């Protein structure tokens, strides 16, 4: 799954037959562990 | 795709079903999944 965000580093815990975390409308914040969180972004 | 799912509850209960809620997370899934029709439970006997 491509897609542009700054990696980081997780304190979540993953189960053995996990590799994908998803929150609410299946946005993606985190993978097998790293968590995705996009790079800074807004209006001017 | 065949999943098995395993929960171990610890229970003082002598012969009822278990109280509370149970959440169960599989312990390892097959990926043949053939379909079974019926299934029969193995069970050890204690003899002396």
């Amino acid at each position: 799954l491509t897609g542009t965000g700054v990696l980081t580093e997780s304190n979540k815990k993953f189960l053995p037959f996990q590799q994908f975390g998803r929150d609410i409308a299946d946005t993606t914040d985190a993978v097998r562990i790293l968590d995705i969180t996009p790079c800074s972004f807004g209006g001017v | 795709y065949f999943k098995i799912y395993s929960k171990h509850t610890p229970i003082n209960l002598v012969r009822d079903l278990p109280q509370g809620f149970s959440a169960l997370e599989p312990l390892v899934d097959l990926p043949i999944g053939i379909n079974i029709t019926r299934f029969q439970t193995l069970l050890a006997l204690h003899r002396s």
